[PDB]
């Protein structure tokens, strides 16, 4: 009569790397790095990503008129753009400190955009008028949708001054721009002024702007240049402009409550209504496990990046059948 | 192996034995069969089930945003973010591979010292009563039943019973 | 007759966690995280902090009113401000490249003010009085101590030229200010030229100023604003003020020897003549083991934060009694 | 236990044991008592020692003020610095908890290896002059006085002495 | 008859550290950690760095006369300053974004300098032999060799306008300078112009630039400040500069493909024609090894910076002869 | 060590095996001398081979230049990129160090390990037919020449060839 002592085996092709031997058959294991991703981009914290159709961030929140697609929510926890995101500035200038709005903008609460100085009763003495081939819509000369642009009423361009309180209980985002001739005489033509400016004010921002006037190359047939500028205005803080010429005035702004630690997504892959905790550019990952090799550049709660193509821990014993 | 049983003094692992990861196979007049020593199989299990959820549940997580956008007179802040994140690329690849490679031997260690405990438990008990011949067999020196088997699992055997 | 081999153990209740099993009762065991501070401010390598009391860096480097008891040591290991520190710039506008400035000011050695353009005889045909309810001390209209509001002297506010030559064999800060007036009549008023400007410059630093007219919305009671600047002039180096309005003259400013790599601790504890090679905001903890629980935002050479509630090394064995 | 000694083929611990970490209980006709093997113990000790020792040790870093101050058109670089941080404090809380965890796991492992080598090395002294009871205990085939059994402790015993 | 179970032993002194004991003497080990170098500043990528010789970057794109050491190879994976690079910009002033521009020259291929305005053709109406004594070669008063000091001619400077198309099928970096004259009398005998301007334009650069005549100290006896600027143009597009005066005229400019992720090392130890992996400013080293101690500042493919001086593996067993 | 083979029971080291890191001393009427065993010696450097160059090797590398230029407006950003540097350095040397000290001891420990192992191998087939002296050495109950332990040495030993 006899009696053995044994171990466990099985069918288990499972291998696991050890420091002293390579590729050991264990009868038990777990994987400890996440490989794979659903091609998906998710909601974020249950909510859905801003999707701005075929427009960058730069003109919706301008009013590119290709932008007209008029649907964008109410808030979002994090910016996808694509490759299709073509529509920015349509006037060529620079966006002053663009990266730092998108930025800021990544995530928001509540979002809503106004009319802050209505174009038909804010400027009883400027033309409003002014419209740019370079910012065409059905086949029209226009301009931006949420900017006016202001020019001399006859021959003349009085100093304008006009202020916006902010009741809205939350961060105004303010929009104008600056345009700049490329000569002395399209100055004069447009704002009758060669010595004109700019001010903008606020209790925190304090900014002035003058025309810089040279001989460029045209940028979609534009000789001309406007530079976009920003700043988010407290709620109870006033804002004032004036200006006795080039301003590219705010017609419509935005409401809104900032969230934080957001980001914009580039990625071509198709939008969902499916949730995640972790969002990467080829699409949502499981963030149950500590380590994943998908992407280095994720948003939300991700288990660490790693170039690792297997992690795997033993968890039974060595497999001999 | 470590603790040298497990591809050891006993050779091989049995596929007879489905319900644990150690046990006994046991041959009498009554016939033989295979029994999982709970007690070791459910320690070892409480045991790397511990060691696997420490390594996956001690990685704290926090809402973070890895990317950052740089103008073109940005380079360096840019290349600044780029040695951050690859930074801690290399720290955690280099980690979690040792990591995964070092303990996955002590897991297969922890399996070898089982295995060897077992085998030196049962030999305490049994004594000269049986002969140990090699590959983890004892052949008994009497004639054990199902209920002498039982006693030798269950650590219950009794010596002085078939001294004989 | 027998003799048995056996091991230790004692009443310990001490426990730590092992990676196959949690909670594990230890006959001994060592803390390896450091979970305790003093509750103050220490000195660190031998150098108490600077104390700005009422007021935060900004009113003590430009002499706001409310700082003029605030005694200073010719040296720092770090800055110290408090939830107390309200007392900036009482006269509305924005200090450039602040955070700048108070980062290289974290730490210095030999530290004196000293009048840098004596007031009575550096400004004769101009006038040095000016005053501003936005800066009050004890109910009455004051300014700043360490600047002067030049102004008009009898309807005539003539081009100044000022230059100091840094002799002091060490770096020399120097302060100064823009003043911004809410309307034209104010401009006239105060410095008589429309056209005004005012220039600095030195070896390295070079800047030209010009008013920026504009309505604002009051702050502290001023549509008006001063903007503040600052630069370090390096020994040997000269550096010259010329204005035709607008300046806020330096009076007084810092010769100095810059330290390096320290910060600001925002704390309300209290400060002591106790030593630390570690301070943290809830005060100041011992560097002797690796890690610390106390508080993520430290100065000096510390233990590494953790999120750690415990973390405990066995040193003697099971406790089996 | 690693090693199949603690909480093993022994049991318990003795509280009746005081002045060390390792040792013997021993019975005669002179009376009984528990005596902690010095060379082990303090061997252990050492070793140990120089573990702690070494965890805390090898940590040296330099002046650093963690804080850094932005202001709000600098929000990016702020986040920067604070992906810096927490990157920091995810690696070295992850760190020194997962070294805790497998160290004191082998420090539980030397101590029964530690005692698992006495009880061997005892056996490998005595051979078949001693009976192996199994709790770590054994009883002499002799007449075992107070410096039979210090010789045991001591590593001197006399084997064809007593056969 | 006997047989016996041994193990090795051997005539080492080897030593290793373990977590339990100091300087275990063991039969083998091997070494992790790389603690030597070879002296040489080596090849990166098969490539030698940009050596400079008495020039900073600055002095090389101006074209300091005392750097005159004109040709560049077509290629390099670092650039190399030493202790001897004093010469930079001679007249003095401001270097815009200067450390962005000198990181962005880090690595470059297909770098080729061109004669982007020619001094013979491009000037009809203006004078283009200015000099200073500030930038001197030879014991003469000279000027930068890739700039022109264009002055009036014949009491007379006309507005020019000069354009650049870059068909070079990569960027063009072009500098140029805005002279500041120390007083109206000196800008009229310079330009004639009292209310002269530079300006420059491209796609994406727009400036209009302004004299500013103010007293400033004297650097290398200038009482004057040459500000310079620079631009990447790119493939197919146009700079165009328009000045009444005061134009440091670009004669010479750079055609490149721009690298990246190298960068600048300041050594003077020699360059030699040896090829490495990891650059440090004391020398190459070895990158097989994992850690290495010799600085913390390198370029290349590089062990991991430690301040360790001993990394040492056992391999063998504990050494018992 | 924990094992208790090495500085063991087997108290020193043969200077006298050059060929191998463990292995046996044989005496008979034919003479003495060293041989060392392949089997357990060639595992032993596969595995420590393994370990070095998983050390070596799990180490990633990019190119990277390290260094940046900052201007006296740029301080903050400038401790900013010292702090990076400075926290990589930390988390590398203390690693790296820990590393070795642990690593060093699981390798002494492994060789205690092997030895160990190679001596248990040999008392289990050799069985009553030899003594154990001890010091890791067995006194034969027969006579062994240059073939028989030849036959220990290849684990071929035949037991019951030999008797009293
Ligand atoms: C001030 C002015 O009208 N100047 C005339 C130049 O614009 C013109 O050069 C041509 O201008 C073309 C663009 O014409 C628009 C446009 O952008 O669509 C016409 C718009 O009505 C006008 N908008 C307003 C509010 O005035 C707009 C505007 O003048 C400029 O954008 C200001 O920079 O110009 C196009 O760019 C052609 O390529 C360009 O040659 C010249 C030649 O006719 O005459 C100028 O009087
Ligand atoms: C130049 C002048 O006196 N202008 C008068 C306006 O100041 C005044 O508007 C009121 O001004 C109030 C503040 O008055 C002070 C101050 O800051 O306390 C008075 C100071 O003496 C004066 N300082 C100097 C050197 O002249 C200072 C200064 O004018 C401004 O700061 C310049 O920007 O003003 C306060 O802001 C009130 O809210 C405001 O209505 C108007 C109306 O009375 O009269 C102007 O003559
Ligand atoms: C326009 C002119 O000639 N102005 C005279 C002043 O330059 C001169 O002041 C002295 O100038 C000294 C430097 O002289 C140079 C120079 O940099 O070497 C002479 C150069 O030929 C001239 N360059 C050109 C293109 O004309 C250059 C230039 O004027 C300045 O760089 C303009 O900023 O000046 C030196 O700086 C002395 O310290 C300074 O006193 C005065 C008095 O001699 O006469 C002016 O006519
Ligand atoms: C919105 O974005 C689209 C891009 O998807 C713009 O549409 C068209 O873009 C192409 C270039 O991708 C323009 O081509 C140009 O064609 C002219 C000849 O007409 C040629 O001379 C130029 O060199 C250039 O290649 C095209 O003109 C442009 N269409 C229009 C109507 O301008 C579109 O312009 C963008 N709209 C806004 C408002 O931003
Ligand atoms: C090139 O750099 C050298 C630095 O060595 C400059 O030489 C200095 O010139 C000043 C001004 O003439 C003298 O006062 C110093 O004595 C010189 N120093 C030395 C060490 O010789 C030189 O002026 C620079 N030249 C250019 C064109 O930049
Ligand atoms: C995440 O969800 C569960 C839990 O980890 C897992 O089974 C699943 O495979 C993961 N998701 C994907 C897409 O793999
Ligand atoms: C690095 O040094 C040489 C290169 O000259 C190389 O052969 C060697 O293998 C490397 N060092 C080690 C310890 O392998």
């Amino acid at each position: 009569d006899t009696i053995c002592i044994g171990y466990h085996a099985n069918n288990s092709t499972d291998t696991v790397d050890t420091v002293l031997e390579k590729n050991v058959t264990v009868t038990h294991s777990v994987n400890l790095l996440e490989d794979s991703h659903n091609g998906k981009l998710c909601k974020l914290k249950g909510i859905a990503p801003l999707q701005l159709g075929k427009c960058n961030i730069a003109g919706w929140l301008l009013g590119n008129p290709e932008c007209d697609l008029l649907l964008t929510a109410s808030s979002w926890s994090y910016i996808v753009e694509t490759s299709n995101s073509e529509n920015g500035t349509c006037y060529p200038g620079d966006f002053i400190d663009y990266e730092e709005l998108r930025e800021q903008l990544s995530s928001v609460s509540s979002f809503e955009k106004f009319e802050i100085f209505p174009k038909t009763s804010s400027w009883p003495n400027h033309e409003t008028t002014g419209v740019t081939a370079a910012c065409s819509y059905a086949g029209a000369s226009s301009f931006y949708r949420n900017l006016l642009w202001l020019t001399k009423k006859g021959s003349s361009y009085p100093k304008l001054s006009k202020s916006y309180v902010n009741n809205k209980g939350k961060e105004v985002l303010v929009l104008w721009g600056v345009h700049h001739p490329p000569t002395g005489t399209d100055q004069q033509s447009l704002y009758q002024n060669a010595d004109a400016y700019v001010s903008v004010g606020s209790s925190k921002y304090n900014r002035r702007f003058t025309p810089e006037i040279a001989a460029r190359p045209k940028v979609r047939d534009q000789a001309g240049r406007m530079n976009y500028y920003w700043t988010l205005l407290e709620p109870g803080d006033t804002i004032t402009f004036e200006a006795t010429g080039n301003l590219i005035a705010p017609w419509y702004a935005f409401a809104l409550n900032r969230g934080s630690g957001s980001g914009i997504i580039t990625s071509d892959a198709p939008v969902h209504d499916c949730n995640t905790k972790c969002q990467t550019p080829h699409g949502a990952i499981n963030s149950s496990l500590p380590f994943q090799n998908i992407h280095p550049v994720t948003i939300g709660e991700c288990p660490k990046y790693v170039r690792s193509t297997k992690l795997r821990m033993a968890t039974g014993l060595r497999n001999i059948p | 192996g470590l603790f040298g049983a497990i591809a050891g003094f006993i050779e091989g692992g049995w596929t007879g034995m489905i319900d644990g990861w150690y046990g006994y196979h046991h041959q009498n007049e009554q016939g033989s069969g295979y029994a999982a020593d709970q007690k070791s199989t459910q320690n070892a299990i409480d045991g790397i089930t511990n060691k696997v959820n420490s390594v996956i549940e001690k990685m704290n997580t926090q809402f973070t945003a890895v990317g950052k956008e740089f103008n073109n007179l940005e380079r360096r802040i840019e290349n600044l973010n780029k040695k951050v994140d690859d930074g801690f690329l290399d720290i955690w690849t280099y980690n979690a591979e040792l990591l995964v490679l070092l303990e996955n031997e002590r897991t297969l260690d922890f399996h070898d010292s089982n295995v060897r405990n077992l085998y030196e438990k049962v030999k305490s008990q049994l004594k000269n009563n049986a002969k140990e011949i090699g590959n983890g067999c004892f052949e008994f020196y009497h004639k054990c039943d199902d209920a002498c088997m039982e006693s030798v699992r269950n650590g219950t055997y009794d010596y002085p019973k078939y001294s004989e």
